[PDB]
RNA sequence: AGCAUAAGCAGGA
RNA sequence: UCCUUGCUAC
């Protein structure tokens, strides 16, 4: 045993602390003699000394301690009086020389060893060289030696002479690049190796000692043989063929509230009364819902008497001036209470015999045609509406001389525009109905809520709310991000029905309504649809689709003066055309051309579209007309672009078009677009 | 009259009519249900692409092998996409592109590669996205899955004194060579496991359902690895990380648009009297079912041949790692009767006994997978899916684009992750028909298969590259994500600044033309009003918190020095989104409402902007109810011991406390440090450092026993 | 008289039964991954979840003693400002957040807030202090730069600030020894003669010191001259289209 | 019924 | 075997 050779010389609390800190260092065994010897010597030099000193000694021994401390106390003291140490951590630290010392200890030659020290720190500490054989090159400056120096020499030939009687020598030395070899690691790398190669020893082998060869073109040119691929030019063989809009029954009308046929009764907004459940109420007195009687006979649809129970019940519920409707069978029948599978998970089965055959299935999406009706609202939904502001927008902040000015001027030339359309009317729908289904969805699950569906406009000054119908909550447990909840929409329009357009609805009569430039009819609408927490979380917040659309008019603006250098954006907004809207007879060369302002309106549109028919057959077309796009520019400036597979990309697109209005509606707009593009460029068919 | 949107592109280009034709504004799909039949088919899918049945039998694993390099079967059908690399192939290319540039070139980015893993701490691995912890068999934060894998090693034998990267990993080796680990299941109880079922556990990766991908009509399968993959993965991105900063051909660290600008004005200056250059805008297809981990083994043997021998081991353990991953396979199928009313649940565990209730899809990919399936997993050994090596196929991309044959025909280009721009230089049309398919050749040999679907070309720069639509001179910028605008949705202060900061940020990378500016911050800034129920004291807004300002208004003197969450107007702009909104207010402030807003005692506060309305909202409810309540309890007892350990040390959040002893050891240690520099310049008095020692000890033979 | 309460909370904590089996146990590094133990997933939707804790009555946890020193049950006319449910915290209301801003007791602090922030100050005062020009209209862009973005003038480079918070805050567990530290050590005598005696905590006293010291160097998109003053006049003086730039001094 | 689109929600403890 | 309840202001 090495402790018990070495506690025949070796002092005992040097065990502990020795011990103790080749515990911090690692696992290591000569490092106890080391730090036996290094700390031994040090208490060697500290043995007999400070006969007479201040209240701290001469000498600190503070090399051989807890490696955390020797900073620490290094900074009290050298705080203290003001020193600072050079990268270095000394072995004894002096006071009455107001330097450091430091000890090293060898079996060399001890020129070598200062050469080594010396050479890092050069003369800034103190370094002191010692050896077992007895050699001593040391700094310049000395101190009270020649009876430290004659017990540690002393001390160094007994160890020596210890060492020389136990042949103990390579041991004695003083002070990374391997990972750890496992047993299955090496089982697993060998096993996955490639399939000519044995051990993972041969391939670095191979690949240690790999040069090229003239046998990789031999390969490369066999396989350009093999292949029987020919490039398609656009000159010659002009295949770019309108796409295959589906020839089947037409798209009915999928939003979720009705922009075009939408009828709204008006009072004065009062301030006190703004909650949601009041707009009710102040418009269940303001809107006379006594003369709303409704026959149980509908003109179409599919349940008739659930829709009549229900719109009683509910009438009656907003007339005692409470919203919450009694469990009743129509609403157990309508939003959907225990209409949900058992969902048995596969701990219980209780199998039998050709009993419950169960199984799965799946259908995928019916496939729709053309809609006739989306040119009607998209020529109304950019139409000026007298109800003038419908977006609650913010203050504008004040202005220095420097570009803001027209920051400014943009936004409100551009804010004068959309304000008094009727998109800023669905997008008011939107967010005051979604928004107040929202906090009811939160607030209250479990129990079916009556939200009213408003807006809020200034006629002639004076501050208004509409009232555009009546929805009714589905006991939303919202869990997840999805869930469905059941909306059931009852609806106000005054204009005839259409089995093609409103498919969906269960049109009923309302009555009649006095229309000033006689007295027209009413028709209410009645859908059941649903919702989700997502959904509520986009729609409520469609403000922001005004932020694309100034940044595109921008661009064109800012492109302007970027070929002009000359400030003209008040007489260019003015004095430049921009082409839409051709006519429906004929398409080649008859465009309008439109202002450059009202344009932005336009653009309203389409950014508020995107909001409501966003599918993933809308994002795959956007990406494909992105490449049609690309080749129509590549046609504009006579570039003879060309592709490699044209059948399988029309079988992508044609893929990505089942059922969306937009997509199909964007469809028949990009065919129109190589038609009209088609009269001047030749890359296309008729 | 109809109408059409896109008649304005009829005399305009596709860099300003472009940013129409994203629809960024509405609500991204998300997958709804199990997503097992997507993995099905990318495995299986995988396997379909692997053109050949060269099986090995395996001796660690219960399962069969099948190998994916030189072991080809040559179909006819050859512009189907491949899976099977050439090596001698791909090693010609990396002595090709290592005789361009420099002769120690993988030594010096290896050198400087090993240089950074050296003076590296593994603290860095929290510092990351999502992880798999397969304590649990749950997805959960990398903090949190290291400290239960820290714990699994502390649990089952001896204690951790790493510290490092290379000692946590030769860790991690070690667990490989142990018989048995033990850790804890839910109520703590103590389980173990065996060797090699921990073998099939330190190599599962999780797949799940991609959630939120704007441009693509059927979803994809996202996987999620373990912890122990992570640091060599980490090792490997910062090697290939040295050698995408160090070329002059890729484009994933960002400028991407000086390099086109270089590459383009300096290759149109190597022309002949008769020569043109043709552009060629591709798509990778397929990008993540034909890169096999086992080149990725040969060619990083092939870069670190003279590195070191820490590193030549080091940097080839990952690819080892991926070449017999498994893989979870979601959480099975339902079956229903034929009226639709009893819906029984069958998982991923029992989906080979039912596996007669399948539909006709579900059974062909079913039965394409089924020699390869565990009970929960299954194995895949060629596959590169999504979160994994991005930086190093590019670097197989730059080694396609440097390929030398021997005229004056030649090519060169720009690599990303899946998206390649070509530029060809020739003379004659079916000599451009030999060089693209001579580049078809090249990479469908190396094992990239271009799309013949969505590529395209031109003669002058008209090209596509990351969603930017570069056109002749002008440049297009990438249509950015709108509700980035608002996330922040934490307090009364640190939203609208927040924004401001978006805002600027989003002004100086992309263009953000000033009006769109002045925009958004107006939108914001009424999306902040509708949030917080705060509106100017000159609206007609009467709710509980606008009848407080409305009646005591009067005592405000200067009514513009109000916060705009108390009722202020606007007076930040575009040329103030650096400045908050308080600090630019307090010029103007009342001195009573100023000394009462900012005052630290508050009840709100007290327990980058100023700190006077920060309040925190209130838990949830159903966060002691469920069966992990006692997980609460647990982050609660380390809240208390990072309060203790705050308690301790009075610096401790600004440098990170490095260290391997122990917490209560310097803690005792230290008490006892400053008990002695403040006893001897300070306290002296005996009953104090007398009981301080008595209770520094009692704390000391409570804790060892 | 601090070492004796932390003597009676470490005493406290080392009563546990559990606790015991967690220090002394792990690594001084292993806080770091003790400081995050985020069960929740990502909070996917901030602004979702922060409108629905706004739409209800009392979303807000607040401090009893120190409202009910000053503070009233209930407004003038059924406001709500206070419940009873529930450590003795108690859920609020935003009114009282707003009743606290305009009915409740104030501390002058305007030297300490004037001075933590000089670095946001300074760049009011140097914001209000500058002249415009005309607008130029003219195409404009250039490549991608690492530029130091604030008018400092000390100019560290994120190394010797740590060590030297380090060597300031607290300097009996601060670093090994460099040779980084000489003339600002000197610097060090300076900060010592400026943060020994402050209300501030020493959080707030190492984020106030870290930028006075710290040019921010990043990645940006410069044209014209490379002034480190008018690079938060980076994003107000020109974009892709267009230019402003006038300034005399 | 409906929302929805290759599979789920339409309560659960 | 059983159905607890949150209070909404553009």
């Amino acid at each position: 045993v090495i402790r018990e050779i070495a506690k025949r010389f070796l002092e005992q609390a040097t065990i502990n602390i020795a011990e103790e800190v080749v515990r911090e260092y690692g696992d290591h065994e000569r490092t106890m003699i080391s730090v036996g010897v290094h700390f031994q010597a040090c208490c060697l030099i500290s043995d007999e000394y400070t006969l007479e000193d201040e209240t701290t000694p001469r000498y600190v021994l503070l090399e051989g301690l807890k490696r955390q401390e020797a900073i620490s106390k290094q900074n009290n003291i050298c705080s203290t009086l003001g020193l600072e140490p050079l990268r270095n951590l000394a072995d004894i630290f002096d006071r009455k020389t107001r330097r450091f010392l430091e000890v090293g200890i060898t079996k060399r030659e001890s020129d070598e060893y200062y050469q080594e020290k010396f050479n890092k720190i050069g003369n800034d500490m103190d370094i002191h060289v010692f050896t077992y054989e007895g050699k001593y090159f040391s700094n310049n400056p000395n101190g009270l030696e020649d009876i430290q120096k004659t017990r540690i020499f002393t001390f160094l030939s007994f160890v020596s002479d210890e060492l020389r009687k136990e042949n103990m020598f390579t041991e004695m030395y003083v002070t990374e690049l391997e990972m750890y070899k496992s047993k299955l690691f090496i089982a697993m790398r060998d096993e996955s190796v490639p399939l000519p190669y044995i051990n993972y020893e041969h391939l670095r082998t191979r690949c240690e000692t790999f040069k090229r060869n003239q046998a990789e073109c031999e390969a490369k040119v066999a396989d350009v043989a093999s292949r029987l691929k020919i490039k398609l030019e656009h000159l010659e063989e002009n295949k770019l063929r309108p796409l295959e809009i589906p020839k089947e029954k037409e798209a009915p009308y999928t939003h979720k509230f009705l922009m075009k046929d939408a009828w709204f009764f008006a009072k004065p907004h009062d301030s006190e009364r703004a909650q949601p459940q009041q707009i009710l109420y102040d418009f269940f007195e303001a809107a006379n819902m006594g003369f709303m009687t409704t026959s149980p006979k509908p003109i179409f649809g599919k349940q008739g008497l659930m829709y009549h129970s229900l719109w009683g019940q509910t009438k009656r519920a907003i007339k005692d001036k409470r919203n919450e409707l009694e469990p009743s069978e129509q609403r157990d029948f309508l939003c959907g209470i225990g209409r949900a599978s058992k969902k048995i998970q596969e701990d219980k089965w209780q199998e039998s015999r050709e009993e419950e055959f169960k199984q799965e299935e799946t259908k995928g999406a019916a496939k729709r045609g053309f809609p006739t009706w989306f040119n009607e609202e998209w020529l109304w939904a950019m139409r000026d509406s007298k109800i003038g502001d419908w977006i609650p927008m913010a203050e504008m902040p004040p202005c220095k001389n420097e570009m803001e000015d027209y920051a400014k001027k943009m936004c409100e030339e551009l804010e004068s525009k959309i304000q008094g359309t009727n998109c800023a009317r669905e997008m008011s729908k939107l967010i005051h109905t979604i928004g107040s289904l929202h906090t009811e969805c939160r607030n209250f699950p479990g129990k079916v809520k009556i939200v009213p569906i408003y807006c809020r406009g200034t006629l002639r000054g004076e501050s208004t709310d509409c009232l555009f119908g009546i929805a009714i909550k589905g006991k939303s447990h919202l869990n997840k991000d999805d869930g469905m909840y059941t909306v059931v929409t009852f609806e106000f329009s005054t204009e005839e029905p259409n089995p093609s357009k409103h498919e969906k609805y269960t049109v009923f009569e309302a009555g009649t309504v006095p229309v000033e430039a006689k007295e027209k009819k009413l028709f209410l609408y009645c859908r059941t649809t649903g919702m989700s927490k997502l959904k509520n979380d986009w729609f409520s917040k469609c403000r922001r689709c005004l932020i694309p659309t100034m940044e595109t008019v921008e661009q064109i603006v800012l492109k302007e003066c970027a070929l002009k250098e000359e400030n003209r954006v008040s007489e260019m907004l003015e004095n430049k055309r921009a082409w839409i809207a051709h006519e429906n007879g004929e398409n080649l060369t008859r465009l309008v051309s439109t202002k450059l302002k009202d344009l932005c309106r336009m653009l309203i549109v389409t950014q508020f579209y995107y909001c409501i028919y966003n599918d993933n057959q809308l994002e795959g077309f956007c990406n494909e007309q992105k490449k049609f796009l690309m080749f129509l520019q590549a046609d504009k400036d006579s570039k003879s672009a060309f592709t490699f597979n044209q059948k399988g990309l029309y079988e992508k697109i044609e893929e990505c078009i089942v059922s969306n209005p937009l997509c199909i509606f964007l469809a028949d707009r990009l065919n129109k677009l190589f038609l009209v593009a088609k009269s001047n460029g030749a890359k296309y068919f008729e | 009259m109809e109408i059409n949107p896109y008649l304005l592109m009829l005399n305009n280009d596709i860099t300003s009519m472009i940013s129409l034709t994203y629809p960024y504004t509405g609500a991204p799909p998300m997958s709804h249900g199990t997503s097992t039949k997507y993995s099905m088919e990318t495995v299986s899918r995988t396997y379909s692409y692997s053109r050949t049945k060269k099986e090995v039998p395996s001796g660690i694993f219960p399962i069969e092998r099948r190998k994916f390099c030189n072991t080809i079967e040559d179909k006819e059908n050859l512009e189907k996409p491949n899976g099977n690399v050439d090596i001698n192939f791909m090693l010609s290319l990396a002595e090709m592109l290592e005789e361009k540039m420099g002769k120690g070139f993988f030594k010096f980015c290896a050198n400087e590669a090993e240089a950074e893993i050296l003076k590296m701490h593994f603290s860095k691995l929290t510092e990351g996205r999502q992880t798999y912890d397969w304590t649990s068999e749950r997805n959960m934060p990398a903090a949190t899955a290291l400290q239960l894998t820290v714990d699994a090693i502390q649990e089952t034998q001896g204690t951790f004194k790493g510290t490092t990267m290379v000692e946590y990993c030769n860790k991690i080796l070690e667990m490989m060579d142990w018989p048995e680990v033990k850790f804890k299941k839910v109520t703590l109880m103590i389980t173990k496991i065996g060797r090699e079922e921990f073998i099939k556990r330190i190599c599962t990766i999780n797949t799940m359902a991609k959630d939120g991908e704007r441009g693509k009509y059927k979803r994809r399968a996202i996987a999620t690895p373990g912890m122990g993959i992570r640091p060599f993965s980490k090792i490997v991105e910062t090697l290939a990380q040295k050698i995408c900063e160090r070329l002059a051909e890729s484009g994933l660290p960002v400028e991407k648009k000086a390099k086109l600008k270089t590459t383009v004005s300096s290759t149109n200056s190597k022309l002949q009297e008769g020569q043109f250059m043709v552009n060629i805008t591709g798509d990778n297809s397929k990008w993540n079912e034909c890169q096999q981990p086992e080149a990725y083994l040969a060619m990083l043997a092939y870069i670190t041949k003279d590195s070191s021998n820490l590193m030549k081991d080091l940097c080839s353990v990952a690819p080892t790692l991926f070449c017999n991953k498994y893989v979870k396979m979601g959480q099975g199928f339902r079956a229903k009767n034929k009226r639709k009313t009893k819906e029984i649940v069958i998982p991923a565990k029992k989906m080979k006994e039912r596996k007669e209730l399948m539909n006709a899809e579900w059974r062909d990919l079913f039965e394409t997978i089924e020699p390869y399936m565990d009970g929960e997993c299954c194995f895949l050994g060629g596959g590169m899916l999504m979160g994994m090596f991005n930086m190093l196929s590019t670097v197989f991309g730059v080694m396609t684009l440097n390929y030398r044959e021997e005229r004056n025909c030649y090519w060169t280009g720009l690599q990303s992750s899946d998206d390649f721009v070509l530029f060809c230089i020739s003379r004659t049309w079916p000599e451009m028909e030999m060089t693209i398919l001579k580049f078809i050749a090249v990479c469908k040999l190396m094992g990239i298969n271009m799309s013949l679907e969505k590529s395209y070309g031109c003669l002058p720069e008209l090209f596509e590259f990351t969603s930017m639509f570069f056109s002749g001179d002008f440049v297009s910028n990438i249509a950015l994500e709108l509700p980035a605008f608002t996330t922040a949705g934490m307090n009364e202060g640190t939203d609208f600044t927040a924004a401001m900061s978006v805002i600027r940020t989003n002004m100086i990378n992309n263009g953000l033309s000033p009006g769109t500016a002045l925009m958004a911050l107006r939108i914001c800034l009424q999306e902040f009003r509708a949030t917080y129920r705060v509106h100017p004291y000159d609206s007609g807004v009467k709710n509980h918190r606008m009848k407080i300002i409305r009646k005591f208004i009067e005592t405000i003197e200067n009514k513009d020095g109000l916060l705009i969450s108390d009722g202020g107007k606007l007076m930040n702009n575009i040329s103030s989104l650096h400045i908050p909104e308080e600090i630019l207010k307090e010029d103007l402030m009342d001195p009573s409402y100023r000394n009462r807003v900012f005052n630290p005692r508050n009840p709100f506060t007290q327990f980058a902007v100023v700190s006077t309305h920060s309040f925190r909202t209130r838990s949830n409810r159903t966060l002691l109810n469920t069966d992990m309540r006692a997980m609460a309890l647990e982050e609660k007892r380390y809240q208390v011991v990072c309060n203790m350990y705050r308690s301790v040390f009075e610096s401790a959040d600004v440098n990170t406390p490095i260290g391997s002893m122990s917490m209560g050891e310097a803690i005792e240690a230290k008490i006892l440090d400053r008990a002695r520099t403040q006893f001897e310049n300070g306290i002296i008095g005996g009953e104090e450092y007398s009981e301080i020692k008595r209770l520094i000890e009692d704390a000391k033979r409570q804790r060892l026993s | 008289s601090l070492l004796l309460t932390l003597a009676k909370e470490y005493a406290n904590l080392t009563k546990d039964k559990k606790s015991c089996k967690l220090l002394s146990q792990g690594t001084v590094s292993s806080y770091t991954t003790f400081k995050k133990w985020t069960t929740s997933r990502k909070e996917k939707n901030p602004s979702l979840r922060m409108r629905w804790a706004m739409g209800s009555k009392f979303p807000i946890m607040a401090n009893r003693e120190i409202l009910e020193e000053a503070g009233i049950p209930e407004q003038w006319e059924g406001i709500d400002l206070w419940s009873k449910k529930d450590l003795g915290m108690v859920l609020a209301s935003p009114a009282a957040i707003t009743y606290w801003n305009f009915c409740g007791p104030g501390v002058d602090n305007s030297s300490v807030i004037k001075d933590v922030y000089k670095a946001k100050f300074m760049k009011k005062e140097r914001w209000r202090e500058t002249l415009w020009g005309p607008m130029n209209f003219e195409l404009v862009g250039k490549q991608r730069r690492v530029v130091e973005t604030q008018p400092v003038e000390i100019k560290l480079n994120q190394k010797e600030i740590k060590e030297l918070t380090m060597w300031v805050l607290f300097e009996d567990e601060a670093n090994l020894a460099s040779k980084f530290i000489q003339e600002n050590f000197s610097l060090v005598l300076s900060l010592r003669e400026l943060y020994k005696g402050k209300a501030v905590n020493k959080d707030v006293a190492a984020f106030m010191i870290a930028h006075q010291f710290s040019p921010e160097k990043r990645f940006l998109p410069t044209f014209g001259p490379i002034r480190p003053e008018r690079m938060e006049l980076l994003h107000c003086l020109g974009g892709d289209f267009w230019k402003i730039e006038a300034v005399t001094a």
